[PDB]
């Protein structure tokens, strides 16, 4: 899953 | 440059990552964590699956539950069991913390994690926290024992570390 933390 | 989340719709620029949101896989919005009503917990946790579990928005989620929020779940609570039977399984912190004589004790610890009432890793690491430095408080100033508390006290904080190393164990209200 892709966040802004990724 | 940006565009607006689909939920709030409030803005956000493309390059701007000083936020907490997740880009959905398949028609690349960006989602704030809390129009998902994601704590922040969770958003950490999520931002540690696999890269293949992708993020789909409400739009794109043709299926619910989304296959992400199930295996955030399944994660969280795998987390958690994950520390809990290390200690369980732990011959010096059993010995000393799974059964004593509102967790009073490891084992009161699994029958609230078999409940499925551990959601919090906070609340989780507060109520082993308690249980240490319940025994450490009571040492008796017997140094075996202490050296014995002051070891499943290391071993704990390391097992949290690794398992979640966003969470701040050392900051716990319960150590004193
Ligand atoms: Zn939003
Ligand atoms: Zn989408």
């Amino acid at each position: 899953a892709r966040t802004k933390q990724t | 440059s940006g565009n607006f989340c689909p939920l709030c719709d409030k803005c956000y620029d493309d390059d701007d990552y000083e936020s907490k949101m997740m880009q959905c896989g398949k028609c690349d919005r960006w989602v704030h964590s809390k129009c998902e009503n994601l704590s922040d917990e969770m958003y950490e946790i999520l931002s540690n699956l696999p890269e293949s579990v992708a993020y789909t928005c409400v739009n794109c989620t043709e299926r619910h539950p989304a296959e992400w929020r199930l295996a955030l779940e399944k994660e969280l609570q795998i987390s958690l069991k994950q520390v809990l039977t290390a200690l369980l399984n732990s011959r010096t912190t059993s010995h000393l913390l799974r059964y004593r004589q509102q967790p009073l004790d490891l084992e009161g610890v699994k029958r609230k994690m078999d409940q499925g009432n551990y959601t919090s890793v906070l609340e989780f690491s507060d109520d082993i926290v308690k249980i240490i430095q319940a025994a450490i408080n009571s040492d008796g100033g017997q140094p075996e024992i202490k050296k014995a508390n002051s070891m499943v006290k290391s071993f704990f904080i390391r097992q949290m570390e690794r398992v979640f190393p966003w969470f701040s164990v050392k900051k716990s209200r319960f150590w004193e």
